[PDB]
């Protein structure tokens, strides 16, 4: 019986570090939309300058 | 109607699709943590039967 | 912990003694309620055969 709780146990924390890879994936998304914005802003100041 | 500019509703749009990328990182924590605590109750816990 | 837990099975399934030979039983030595170990003699087997 306790060998079989290690095991649960085990398996419980793989799903845990599984669903962090999604939180840092939803990270990577937030970040692309800042890098997005921030890359509109200048394409407008180009022509401007010229 | 063309009354504000562009770079405002630019910003507006932005702003709500960052607002999601952080909610979805907020529901990913809180799954994370949600498989620890799989079994419904207390005594069935894996760490207290060992 | 697959390996901790199939320790664990085969520790549990040798609790039951079998013999590898077709023989017949003449020396008996152990008796129920008997504390034994890895090296204390239970019994004998000897083949009629052979």
């Amino acid at each position: 019986e306790k060998a079989k709780t290690a095991l649960a146990s085990s398996v419980r924390q793989t799903h845990q570090l599984m669903i962090n890879s999604k939180q840092l994936q939803a990270n990577i998304e937030v970040q692309k939309i800042a890098l997005a914005k921030a890359q509109s802003d200048y394409n407008r100041r180009v022509p401007l300058g010229n | 109607a063309n009354l504000i500019g562009r770079e405002e509703l630019q910003h507006a749009r932005d702003a709500v699709t960052s607002a999601q990328a952080q909610l979805d990182v907020a529901i990913q924590q809180y799954n994370a943590n949600q498989a620890m605590i799989l079994g419904t109750k207390l005594e069935d816990q894996p760490a207290v039967q060992q | 912990a697959a390996t901790e837990v199939r320790n664990a099975w085969l520790a549990l399934e040798r609790t039951r003694i079998i013999s590898p030979m077709t023989g017949y039983v003449s020396r008996r030595a152990v008796q129920p309620g008997a504390q034994i170990s890895p090296t204390t003699p239970l019994m004998a087997v000897v083949p009629a055969t052979n």
